[PDB]
């Protein structure tokens, strides 16, 4: 009993749940096609500025709609009309609704004319920055980077003083937001102005009272170093960066560690030896353990980007004496991060120096108590085999694969079955058949179905790596041998194997040794086997030629429709109608 | 600003207190520091057709803070009247949960924040209050949340129930806390949403007071 | 009448942990009635099965449970009750195990637990959740009215007793159970209440359970019962064990709890029992699954 569109849209706003309600707000664009171009401005838009207290999912879809609404108002000639309904959404209490509206504001800025830009959008940054509600003050920090170059040289000064008054605002929250968008601002100015205007703002933030401001200013330091010349780098950037690496809140010393690699690539090599390598030494051995794990994972990308005159030298004098002490600290987490990368050093070091000065420490990880350590050591060893031979280290992980393949907790056992195919292709066939076959075949009988599941699909890749014939030699005479196991779960495992292998074992094999095994099991007492026989038979069916479908599988499927078990019947009947058999 | 029956449910919610107005009151209460976000003028009040009512603010909530950097407060409303007001008395009869759970016409609802503090990034201390209305009753809940990241959690809930036309309204103050070292079996993903973790916090203080209506 | 077209579809939606709407549950519980209406109070199930106990709306832990014993219908399953009332996804949990029964009348067998009743579902959570998920009690009525049709006990290969609670003094032979009327809300007394509320322990004879309803039986009871009807052991789940399964009464009765870290209380390991072709038992311990507005608030 309502009236023209706006009312019928609000009648849906009083509906039960979100999706039912939200669905109409996604029609807010389609409603504006029916509405005249002006009707979208005259009637629609003013309703969307007196905001509506409502769930995030809707206000978010509302903000997205505004960022794609230029063509509906009449074109960029009237883009200024989208600003009021966005400013309100750039101030709602919920944070995500604010950033989405901000992003929509950053979008329609490009659509503004240079005259309309200075008269509508640039003032919009002021009302958000100078606004009382601290929420708007957060939103303002995100709109500076899109406008500052698009304006006149003088009004640029107003924005810089504005953005500066934001980094020194009383509220700590806005100081964070200003620190986050710092690099985006320094990136968007001229060269000489960032040296004098931004570096002050940058320093006072990296020494703030609240730790949340400190680390947020750090990640923006890289964005500054990407711009400055090498000379002015030690003069303005490093002073604050040097202290931030010693902040009593590990949250800060973590950021530089998680970004240590992104620093050297932007600061320079000689400055990496003057100031970075010194700090790295003390970061690998700082109090809170979380910081060490971060930097430990970055030992590889740090060594690689080092210059060529010292790559081999500074690693075995300033880096290694701290590595061994890391591998020997009881913190099971820090060694999990080192394990994934420590072996990426042999190609950077050499051949004689690594097997003699880098290998004996490697074993301590391969025999560590933590299962997660020796797991990561085994996935990142390809960078080792291309410098030192396989057997020089192959004869050592012999029991390491065993304890993981036979651990007491099944989560560990699964984790290594995923790495077996990668590991199989690096030891070749001659190794596997002698040692790694007794372990991989004992997985298809594991107590947990998850391992029997993984061990099944693990054979698909074990064939893709070795060849169609390796199954006919070491696998299939063993899989087919499980079909006599009493436990009906181990009996079914064969049927899941024949499904997988068929896809990657050609035709001549699925018909020679896999097909007669399936049809033999069609008389098992438990029906769980029999209806899966029909499932498997239709799975491998289209692989084999027609002569063998009409020969031995069809008489079974017809026979299986007479199994009183109602489950097989639907599957048996299904398995013929699936592939062109009555 | 709502109105149902002989009641006047006033709604007030705005921005935080300015920086200068913080130190001014920080000395009025002799508090070395106020919350990071002090929602001073944010107030949720309900008046009667006679002159008395209850008010939930932050200023009176920060008075109840005793000799602190967590802003823990046992505030449960500030009795407001015009020399003729409602009385407080301990009681045996308390709120009945099976009633509210019943789905009825939701009349009005506004969540009103009182303060929030990030606790030097060591936790969160938020004091909020929300209230709904039913056709034959109104219900409110005032809850001070506290999460000291790595140490403990504390929730000081305070509910207010009034069956419409029932000469009295109820108030129950629940305050439960626990050091996380004792609730290891709880996933930390719930240390942020209070409505889901309150069940796993042991009661420390329970009080049920009935607020009575005078006559004239 | 291929209505199995959508039955399989519902399970795929339930395996993604997404609700079944009111109009959908109305039709589902209707079929489940016709399937359960024919099952005797003592439902006999064939030799090769996997038997699990309580789940309590711990859907994400039920899926972890499937990766242990096997997915359905590949694995013959047997549930001993308590599908709801202490997890967050009590709706999705029971909605799946019911749809699987309607699909595979023979691959799974679901029993009635002490929480499969309108009395208790209203306080421990199932009803409160059924509202938050749909906005009314219709779904709750559809399920609760169906819970009355769940069999009380189960009897594998003629040898093993499977129920939720324990034994009863009014019940000495299985023929007695087959004579009861199990089409009512779980009573407060009588043998039907005892079967779903009794618990075993060390103290001999009958005793007063601290939970009021049911009783407390020991070695002298189980021996005198199992040897009187020809049984190897009894399988019960109402309790919970840090070990997931507990042997008691000189291995005359086994407990099987299949909900790991029960409401974040004891971090218990959840276990299940697998019965291969012949009846040789083998348990499987497992751990929890790790993966991760205007409201009528209280
Ligand atoms: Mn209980």
């Amino acid at each position: 009993m309502s009236l023209y569109p706006i009312a019928v849209l609000i009648d849906e706003l009083r509906n039960e749940d979100v999706q039912l309600r939200l669905n109409s707000i996604k029609k807010l664009s389609t409603i504006a096609l029916a509405l005249g171009v002006e009707r979208t401005r005259s009637e629609l838009l003013p309703f969307l500025t007196d905001t509506i207290y409502d769930e995030d999912e809707v206000l978010l879809a509302l903000a997205e709609q505004l960022g794609t609404f230029t063509t509906l108002v009449g074109g960029p000639e009237y883009v200024h009309c989208l600003l009021p309904p966005l400013e309100s959404l750039a101030t709602v209490e919920e944070t995500v609704v604010r950033d989405k509206a901000v992003e929509s504001l950053r979008a329609i800025s490009h659509e503004h004319s240079p005259s309309d830009l200075e008269a509508h959008f640039v003032p919009l940054v002021k009302r958000l920055a100078g606004g009382d509600w601290f929420t708007s003050r957060t939103s303002a920090c995100g709109l500076f980077s899109v406008c500052y170059p698009r304006v006149s040289s003088a009004v640029k000064a107003e924005l810089r003083q504005y953005f500066r008054n934001l980094c020194s605002d009383d509220t700590p929250m806005v100081r964070r937001a200003a620190a986050s968008k710092l690099g985006e601002f320094a990136k968007v100015l001229e060269l000489d102005n960032v040296k004098s205007e931004i570096i002050p703002m940058f320093s006072n933030l990296a020494s703030d009272e609240q730790d949340s401001v400190r680390l947020l200013a750090v990640e923006a330091c890289v964005n500054i170093a990407q711009l400055l010349p090498q000379e002015d780098l030690e003069a303005l950037v490093m002073p604050t960066l040097r202290q931030a690496a010693e902040d009593k809140s590990w949250r800060v010393r973590y950021m530089v560690a998680d970004k240590f690699t992104e620093l050297q690539k932007a600061v320079g090599p000689e400055i990496t030896k003057t100031d970075l390598v010194p700090a790295f030494q003390n970061l690998m051995k700082d109090c809170e353990a979380e910081v060490r794990a971060a930097a430990s994972h970055k030992v590889k990308e740090f060594c690689e980007n080092l210059s060529a005159d010292c790559r081999e030298n500074v690693i075995m004098s300033q880096i290694l004496p701290c590595i061994k002490e890391l591998v020997s600290d009881a913190n099971q987490h820090v060694k999990s991060a080192l394990a994934s990368v420590i072996m990426g050093l042999s190609p950077i070091l050499g051949k004689d120096n690594t097997i003699e000065h880098l290998l004996p420490l490697f074993l301590a990880q391969l025999k560590d108590e933590c299962p997660e350590v020796r797991l990561n050591i085994i996935s990142n060893l390809d960078c080792v085999n291309e410098v030192i031979g396989i057997r020089q280290l192959s004869q050592s992980l012999l029991p390491a694969i065993v304890e993981l393949a036979e651990d007491a907790k099944w989560r560990v056992r699964l984790a290594i079955i995923e790495y077996m195919p990668l590991l199989a292709g690096q030891l070749g066939v001659e190794f596997f058949d002698e040692k790694l076959n007794s372990l991989c075949m004992a997985w298809l009988v594991d107590h947990v179905y998850a391992i029997r599941e993984a061990a099944t699909s693990n054979l698909k890749k074990l064939v893709e790596k070795f060849g169609k014939e390796w199954a006919h030699a070491t696998i299939i005479p063993k899989v087919l041998a499980m079909s006599g196991d009493p436990n009906y779960l181990h009996r079914m495992t064969t049927l899941f194997c024949i499904n997988v292998l068929s896809e990657v074992c050609g035709q001549d094999i699925t018909t020679k040794h896999m097909l007669p095994t399936v049809l033999r099991m069609a008389g098992d007492p438990v029906a769980n086997v029999r209806f899966n026989v029909a499932k498997s038979l239709q799975k491998i069916g289209p692989i084999l030629d027609n002569s063998t479908l009409q020969s031995e599988v069809k008489p079974i499927l017809e026979k299986l429709t007479q199994d009183q078990d109602v489950d097989v019947k639907y599957f048996a009947q299904e398995a013929l109608t699936v592939l062109s058999l009555a | 600003d709502f109105s149902f029956g002989p009641w006047k449910l006033t709604a007030s919610k705005t921005h935080i207190m300015k920086s200068a107005d913080v130190e001014k009151l920080a000395d009025e209460l002799h508090m070395p520091s106020l919350p990071e976000m002090m929602f001073g003028d944010n107030v949720l009040r309900i008046q009667h057709g006679s002159g008395f009512g209850i008010e939930f603010n932050a200023t009176d909530a920060l008075r109840c803070v005793n000799n602190d950097w967590t802003y823990t407060t046992d505030y449960k409303g500030t009795l407001l009247g015009e020399s003729l007001k409602l009385k407080v008395v301990p009681t045996t009869d308390h709120i009945d949960t099976e009633k509210l759970k019943a789905r009825e016409q939701i009349k009005f609802f506004e969540e009103v924040l009182l303060f929030e503090d990030e606790l030097h990034d060591h936790g969160v201390s938020s004091l909020s209050v929300k209230i709904r209305v039913m056709p034959s009753s109104f219900f409110l809940l005032l809850r001070f949340f506290l999460r000291i990241d790595g140490v403990l959690i504390r929730m000081n809930d305070t509910r207010l129930y009034h069956e419409a036309d029932k000469t009295y309204m109820l108030r129950e103050y629940t305050s439960r806390e626990s050091k996380i070292a004792n609730l290891m079996h709880v996933p930390p993903s719930l240390f942020t949403e209070p409505n889901e973790i309150s069940q796993y916090l042991p009661i420390k203080e329970a009080v049920c007071e009935k607020l009575v209506f005078p006559e004239r | 009448k291929v209505f199995t077209k959508e039955l399989d579809q519902w399970i795929e939606q339930l395996n993604e942990c997404k609700q079944l709407s009111e109009s959908q549950v109305k039709s589902l519980c209707e079929k489940a009635k016709e399937i359960l209406t024919k099952e005797s109070n003592v439902q006999e199930v064939r030799c090769p099965v996997t038997v699990c106990g309580d789940v309590h709306g711990q859907f994400h832990d039920l899926m972890e449970l499937f990766r242990i014993g096997g997915k359905s219908p590949d694995t013959n399953y047997l549930f001993m009750g308590d599908y709801v009332d202490r997890g967050y996804y009590s709706v999705e949990t029971v909605t799946l195990l019911v749809a699987l029964k309607v699909r595979y009348r023979e691959r799974i067998t679901i029993l009635r637990g002490n929480h499969e009743s309108r009395q208790i579902t209203q306080v421990y959570g199932f009803y409160d959740e059924c509202l938050r998920k749909y906005g009314n009690a219709n779904v709750w009525k559809y399920f609760t009215d169906l819970f009355d049709y769940l069999p009380l006990t189960a009897l594998v290969d003629g040898q093993i007793f499977c129920l939720h609670g324990g034994l009863s003094p009014s019940i000495d032979t299985l023929d007695h159970i087959r004579a009861l009327d199990r089409l009512q809300e779980v009573p407060h007394e009588g043998p039907m209440c005892d079967l779903l509320w009794s618990d075993p322990d060390d103290r001999g004879g009958w005793g007063i359970s601290p939970r009021g309803a049911g009783y407390t039986f020991g070695q002298d009871i189980s021996e005198t019962f199992n040897h009187a009807n020809g049984l190897t052991l009894v399988s019960r789940a109402h309790q919970l064990v840090m070990e997931g399964y507990n042997w008691c009464h000189d291995r005359n009765v086994v407990t099987i709890f299949s909900a790991p870290n029960y409401c974040y209380r004891c971090g218990n390991q959840a276990a299940i029992m697998e019965l291969d072709d012949t009846l040789k038992y083998s348990f499987l311990q497992f751990d929890p699954a790790p993966r991760r507005t205007p409201d009528y608030f209280l």
